[PDB]
């Protein structure tokens, strides 16, 4: 089940920034729920959402910045405006959103595993990261680089963090033919594949020798590959056999 | 059981699709590998066979099984000869594995079938061959006898008869057998054990010995590092060989593909034998044995290098280009569907020699009546005199003219 606030409180203040995601329009205006500030209903009348064909767009699915007006914290009732909105700050707003967006989508593995309400667990990610720190994502990328935000919590569930960890956590092939005709050859086919392995090396059939070499920086490839081919050459041709690379 | 090898080789002719690998199924227990990297590299079949006495109406003798339930004694069997099977097919288009095979044979065995086609030109070709190549121990067998007549089989029979006297085998057997059902092998394993003697063989002559197979030990499963030398299928007519010695294949190689060659052919000595079923010490001729030598598992592996002569340092045999050779010729060609006449030789013309297992091209020159020089292609080698079939060209494909031996 999906609930729970994005912040700290249920209710939001005077001036503050929120996404909404539109169900509905016309009679009212735009009496929707929000993607910022819990899935609580929050309205629009038709006067503040529009400043500049009108009543043709604005159905399912699309996203309006909106600031709070009126809020009124005692049964559950919120006032908003979009004409406020300036388009210098809109560009932070809709990062911000994203940032929140993706905090929330990391919030979804414990919530699969454990069988338990997501509200409370949302709270208990909610008090190391987005209380002290201020924004969560940024947090969770420092977690990740160095450890530092974890140390605060006690985790119930270690493994579900492990696995989080891992989620947030290139293969290029070579081909090397070997034909001897001189008197030793396994050792030096042995010599030869020990100058072409450091991952993962496999065999296939006679002829073929397959190496998968992995990438740090994608571009990264034919500064070792190339060196073991040459190795390679090096090694064949003084006894008297020959090897060929396509 | 004692752990003594082959000393002795029994082979097995036919036709495509007709029952010969049936047979030795039927004869042995443990199935063949024969038939790219598994087993391929020559046509020939090799398989084994065993010989226990259990004598302690006059037909019955023996059983396969190592322990014989079906007569009605239960005691253990005596220990006397274990051979060697060599599976060579009678295919129109290969025939230079036969051949080899042929070389290495010291007892034949004839199979066709009953259902089919009776006059049959191969089957003669082949009954020539074996004539030829230092024999007289020719047994004759009849294949598919379950699915047939009362009278035709006896008549079958009557026709062979008369067709097989005037020839180099005197004394033949001829025994009706059947590889579907499995009976009668007991009558087939008392004419091996009567028929078939030893010929003499000692420590005394140099070491000649001829590999047919090539094989690779390289399979999927492990990781990077699981390693096994290259194995060569080698078989022995005379020459003992004991383990801590240098084995080469003879004829040689090139080097580099412009620049002189010089090297020498490649020698390599002995990491694991495979005899029978697992390794062994002492190598007793008259046996194909896999000799696991350091030999590259890449090097054989495809055709290559198939039936070629093998030597030992120590000594030293002698390698030709321009080879010399004396004829004789038949009245009337062999293996032809309708006979044909054989014609003179005549100059300048591709026709393909075969010396003792190798099949190599040849170039007439000069032949005044008897003798005949030829210029090869490919490399060869001689030692004493050989076992030499000629084939000549007219249409198509290879057809036989004649026997032929070395003049020096």
């Amino acid at each position: 089940t999906s609930h729970c606030r994005f912040y700290e409180n249920k209710y939001p203040e005077i001036d503050d920034i929120v996404m909404v995601n539109v169900q509905q329009i016309a009679e009212m205006g735009a009496y929707v729920k929000l993607l910022e500030y819990d899935n609580i209903e929050g309205m629009i009348l038709l006067s503040e959402l529009s400043r500049r064909s009108i009543q043709k767009l604005i159905r399912v699915g699309k996203n309006d910045v909106a600031v709070v007006l009126r809020v009124d914290k005692e049964k559950g009732y919120i006032d908003l405006s979009k004409r406020r909105v300036s388009s210098e700050d809109i560009i932070k707003c809709e990062e911000k959103y994203q940032k929140s967006k993706t905090v929330h989508s990391i919030l979804r593995y414990c919530a699969e595993k454990f069988q338990i309400p997501l509200e409370e667990l949302y709270k208990t990610i909610a008090w190391p990261l987005s209380r002290k720190f201020g924004h969560a994502y940024e947090a969770f990328k420092l977690s990740i680089i160095d450890e530092t935000v974890w140390e605060g919590i006690e985790p119930p569930s270690k493994d579900v963090l492990d696995e989080l960890k891992n989620y947030i956590s290139v293969k290029i092939r070579a081909d090397v033919e070997v034909s001897c005709f001189s008197y030793e050859g396994i050792d030096a086919i042995k010599d030869a594949l020990k100058s072409a392995e450091d991952v993962k090396v496999k065999l296939v059939a006679a002829p073929l020798y397959v190496l998968t070499t992995q990438a740090l920086d994608k571009q990264k490839g034919i500064e070792q590959l190339e060196s073991a081919i040459e190795k390679i050459t090096e090694v064949i041709t003084k006894y008297g056999g020959v090897c060929n690379i396509t | 059981i004692i752990n003594r090898q082959a000393t002795i080789n029994i082979g097995t002719i036919g036709h495509v699709a007709h029952g010969k690998s049936t047979v030795v199924r039927a004869i042995s227990g443990v199935q063949t590998v024969r038939f790219l990297e598994r087993n391929i590299t020559i046509k020939l079949g090799y398989a084994n066979a065993k010989i226990y006495k259990c004598q302690e109406s006059f037909k019955s003798d023996k059983e396969i099984s190592p322990k014989c339930q079906r007569p009605g004694c239960p005691g253990r069997y005596k220990l006397v000869r274990h051979v060697s099977f060599v599976d060579c097919p009678g295919h129109d288009i290969l025939m230079s594995t036969m051949l080899s095979g042929a070389a290495v044979m010291d007892a034949a065995l004839l199979l066709i079938a009953g259902n089919e086609s009776c006059p049959q030109p191969q089957t003669s070709e082949h009954l020539a061959a074996i004539e030829i190549m230092k024999l007289k121990h020719v047994i004759i067998l009849q294949n598919k006898v379950d699915l047939m007549r009362e009278e035709s089989a006896l008549e079958h029979q009557k026709s062979i008869l008369k067709f097989i006297r005037g020839t180099i085998a005197d004394g033949a057997p001829i025994v009706p057998i059947s590889a579907q059902l499995k009976y009668n092998i007991d009558a087939v394993n008392e004419f091996i054990v009567k028929t078939i003697p030893v010929p003499p063989r000692d420590f005394m002559i140099s070491p000649r010995l001829i590999v047919i197979r090539s094989f690779d030990v390289n399979k999927p499963g492990a990781e990077i590092e699981d390693l096994k030398g290259g194995v060569a299928g080698g078989s022995i007519l005379n020459g003992v060989f004991k383990l801590g010695d240098e084995i080469e294949i003879r004829p040689g190689i090139v080097t580099k593909d412009k620049g002189k060659i010089q090297c020498k052919p490649i020698f390599s000595n002995i990491v694991s034998l495979f005899a029978e079923q697992n390794d062994l010490k002492f190598a007793v001729p008259g046996g194909l044995i896999g000799v696991g030598t350091k030999v590259d598992p890449t090097l054989c592996r495809a055709d290559r290098l198939v039936g070629q002569v093998v030597g030992a340092k120590g000594h030293l045999p002698n390698i030709y280009t321009d080879i010399e050779i004396n004829y004789f010729l038949l009245r009337r060609l062999l293996g032809v569907k309708k006979q044909a006449k054989v014609r003179k030789l005549e100059p300048n013309e591709v026709l393909m020699v075969n010396i003792g297992s190798t099949a190599t091209g040849a170039r007439v020159v000069a032949v005044k009546a008897d003798m005949a020089r030829l210029q090869l292609t490919s490399p060869a080698c001689t030692e004493i005199n050989e076992k030499i079939a000629l084939s000549r060209r007219i249409e198509k494909h290879w057809r036989l003219i004649g026997w032929a031996t070395i003049k020096k």
